[PDB]
């Protein structure tokens, strides 16, 4: 008959019967968050059992399907990510080793207390306020001389392991296997090789070097009379003086960081108090302002199955911030709402995400996910980067049209923001380039420690405050390595987060920076958004992002744009300090 | 005319002729097909469309002249927990035809090799249940949709329409029409009697 006539068969009996079993293992789950019990917990691994004996007989039969017969440049891309084989494609001896280090490297990082304490935020809140020398250094010495030690062993038997699972399904290393996410295989003309990723991503990261070394010498001349015998004008900075255990968050630093005090910041929590919000809203003003920009109004459901209360504590509740996508028309949200300032801006991140589900409702299951795992998050934070301007928050409900502001306030906010957005952008680009290395076979199996202390003086500027050895190991001990996530996705998540903005403030008609760019009754630039939501994986990411920004190739320009006027006041006054950061320069 | 203005319908809609010059005019047949769906397939059914529903189970003429009667049932045939209580069939080997019920249950051939009713290989299930539940979106509720049919023959039709009766006035030199009979005069009494079939 036609290869490509069964084809589509065989998707519309798989799609009518993943909607239901997804359900009901997201339905269970759903119970347990709001009542902590001992029963939910075996509804949803009786539930997800269904769903991975269910996967694995599928995935078998799409085998005899050639992936070469399709021509509707659509099938292509749902076959993709169900004919996989996941971990268990090696052999069955080596199938329970793979995912014991899974399990071991979870729970030692879990319970890594140091005599006692806990993980977070037991030692987030002691490297960030201590002020301290001989008390913050000793937390971080303790964690890379207990906690390493014992990841070192399953950290070098981790790459042995993940390299023969990616070449068994048709790739290269564990880092390839990363490559084919953002790899275009629908639509010819606008694809996008895996050795394209290799570069680009190197060029652009060199036109935004200089706006980092701005910054980082701001900072260590600030600190400066902290530590007068430690921190070194032309030296360099530590590992422990980051104001974080690994050196990710450094949102902390700004409190010992003020570069204006006369100017006090924006604060929209006496606002809510006045204006009395039964703490059951929020959401009703997060509504209004998705309409003004044209994206279609939320369903009906929402408001009456997603819990948009807080309990307290006299319930048992897990109300962490992230989105389910239950799935069958069905959105919900887990998030306690409180009447304070953070929550503000987290409920308006949360939303963007919920929105991008319901674009693709009418989709088959097989396309109800993102283009790509650092495209999704990318959804979210040109949101709550939009809503976060003091210009935009002032002509609505909360705030006074009477709080006067400048070219000074707009300091603090772009320098705040400095130190969270590109703040971790040059840690992503070290950590992730650097376990390319080792997971391909550029870097031998006794030099791990040795080449980790020397990008970091190159990239992000790091030096070691104790001389560390081999048996040491750092990337081991992380949230997202310990549960074997993805770091890369965090990278585009910060650059595609300003093209998206400047391409919806350009035709707003606004120009200029982006400190005080305004979303409000611009129906043209909120059409265009929805041109590559409801697309969703049919079309792929390079020709999505044409629709809206108007290249297939990531730019760092709109990211400079943005810190125009905080790279301008970094100019005239780092003249005292060197810019940049010196490579043979120890504190000890 | 108590049908138009019930105030209880979801979706009330009419196609080739008016809605409201249907009460009085006389039909000959009027058929009543009932069948539950989905809620966002109800776009489906319309005298022009096609899908997975007009053309494998209930089809339609595109010449239709009737009414599309549909209204909100998420408070009655609906449970949480999935639905199992219906059923539709996806694929079919051949096409319906208009006014038509589905008797055939056989197994749906994609391939060149028979199936001999057992469900394998190139043999899919084409009896595919919903999904009615009080949890999901606007498009997965269930609407009885109720599908008028208005067919007119050579038979003298039996169904017409009731007819707005006035009050009666006399004393006066006006028109009046008592079945058939349109006569102008001044209605007086009489003595005698007719016959009780005349």
């Amino acid at each position: 008959s036609t290869i490509e006539e069964q084809a589509k068969t065989f998707l519309d009996k798989f799609n009518h019967e993943a909607e239901d079993l997804f359900y009901q293992s997201s339905l269970a789950s759903w119970n347990y968050n709001t009542n902590i019990t001992e029963e939910n917990v075996q509804n949803m691994n009786n539930a997800g059992d269904k769903w991975s004996a269910f996967l694995k007989e599928q995935s078998t039969l799409a085998q005899m399907y050639p992936l070469q017969e399709i021509q509707n440049l659509t099938v292509k891309l749902q076959l993709q990510a169900l004919q996989q084989n996941g971990s268990s494609v090696l052999s069955e001896d080596k199938s329970k080793r793979l995912n014991t280090i899974l399990n071991t490297m979870s729970t030692i990082y879990s319970t890594g207390k140091v005599c006692c304490l806990l993980l977070e935020p037991g030692l987030n809140e002691i490297m960030a306020n201590s002020l301290d020398y001989n008390e913050r250094l000793w937390a971080w010495e303790s964690w890379r001389s207990e906690v390493g030690k014992q990841l070192r062993p399953l950290y070098e038997e981790y790459v042995v392991l993940k390299n023969e699972m990616a070449r068994a399904n048709h790739y290269e290393d564990y880092g390839d296997y990363w490559r084919g996410d953002y790899e275009v295989n629908g639509v010819d003309g606008y694809d996008y090789s895996r050795g394209q990723l290799i570069e680009d991503v190197e060029h652009t990261f060199e036109e935004i070097k200089p706006l980092y070394e701005h910054l980082h010498a701001y900072v260590r001349a600030k600190l400066m009379n902290a530590y007068p015998s430690y921190i070194s004008p032309i030296g360099c900075l530590p590992a422990h003086l980051l104001g974080d255990m690994w050196g990710r968050f450094w949102t902390n630093l700004y409190s010992l960081t003020v570069p204006f005090g006369q100017k006090p910041n924006i604060d929209v929590t006496d606002a809510m108090v006045d204006q009395a919000w039964d703490a059951q809203r929020i959401f009703k003003e997060a509504e209004k302002f998705f309409v003004s920009v044209g994206l279609p109004n939320m369903t009906q459901g929402f408001w009456e199955n997603s819990m948009l209360t807080d309990p307290g504590n006299v319930q048992k509740a897990v109300c962490h911030p992230t989105a389910w996508d239950l799935g069958k028309g069905d959105f919900r949200i887990l998030m306690c709402t409180k009447v304070t300032m953070d929550d503000f801006l987290t409920a308006h991140h949360e939303m963007g995400h919920i929105q991008y589900d319901m674009a693709y409702a009418a989709q088959p299951f097989l396309l109800r996910n993102g283009a790509n795992e650092g495209f999704h998050e990318a959804v979210g934070e040109i949101m709550s980067l939009s809503a976060a301007t003091p210009k935009h928050l002032k002509s609505i409900g909360l705030l006074s049209p009477d709080f006067q502001e400048d070219n000074e306030t707009e300091i603090n906010f772009l320098l705040k923001q400095a130190l969270t957005i590109v703040g971790t952008l040059p840690f992503t680009y070290m950590l992730e380039k650097w376990r390319w290395m080792v997971f391909k076979g550029e870097i031998p199996k006794d030099q791990w420690m040795k080449k980790w202390w020397e990008m970091k003086r190159e990239i992000v500027g790091v030096v070691e405050p104790v001389p560390h050895d081999e048996t040491y190991c750092d990337p081991a001990s992380l949230f997202h390595v310990s549960n074997d996530y993805s770091f890369i996705r965090y990278y585009t998540r910060t650059l595609y987060q300003f093209q998206f903005q400047e391409a919806l403030c350009q035709a707003a008609k606004h120009e200029g920076p982006l400190h005080k760019c305004d979303i409000s009754n611009s129906t043209e630039a909120g059409q265009k958004l929805f041109n590559m939501l409801r697309l969703g994986k049919s079309e792929p990411w390079t020709l999505a992002l044409e629709n809206v920004v108007g290249a297939k190739n990531m730019n760092v320009r709109p990211l400079l744009n943005y810190f125009e006027p905080l790279f301008t006041w970094l100019k005239d006054q780092n003249k005292n300090s060197f810019v940049g950061w010196s490579t043979d320069w120890s504190p000890y | 005319s108590v049908l138009y203005n019930s105030a209880s319908f979801s979706t009330f809609k009419c196609y080739g002729v008016s809605p409201t010059k249907l009460n009085d005019l006389c039909f000959t047949n009027v058929y009543a097909d009932s069948f539950v769906i989905r809620g966002d397939e109800v776009r489906q059914i319309a005298p022009g469309q096609t899908g997975k529903i007009a053309d494998y189970n209930y089809k339609l003429p595109d010449d239709f002249t009737g009414c599309v009667i549909a209204w909100n049932s998420n408070n009655l045939d609906s449970k949480v927990g999935g639905n199992y209580n219906y059923l539709y069939r996806l694929f079919r080997k051949s096409n319906l035809k208009p006014f038509e019920r589905d008797i055939s249950t056989e197994i749906y051939q994609a391939g060149s090799t028979p199936c001999n009713g057992v469900e394998g290989f190139n043999c899919y299930f084409p009896l595919q249940s919903y999904g009615f539940q009080p949890t999901n979106g606007v498009g997965y509720q269930p609407y009885r949709v109720v599908v008028l049919s208005f067919e007119l023959l050579h038979a003298p039709a039996t169904v017409c329409g009731p007819k707005k009766s006035t009050n009666l006035v006399k004393n006066k030199c006006v028109n009046f029409n008592f079945n058939g009979l349109t006569g102008t005069g001044v209605l007086t009494e009489s003595n005698k009697k007719f016959l009780p079939f005349q």
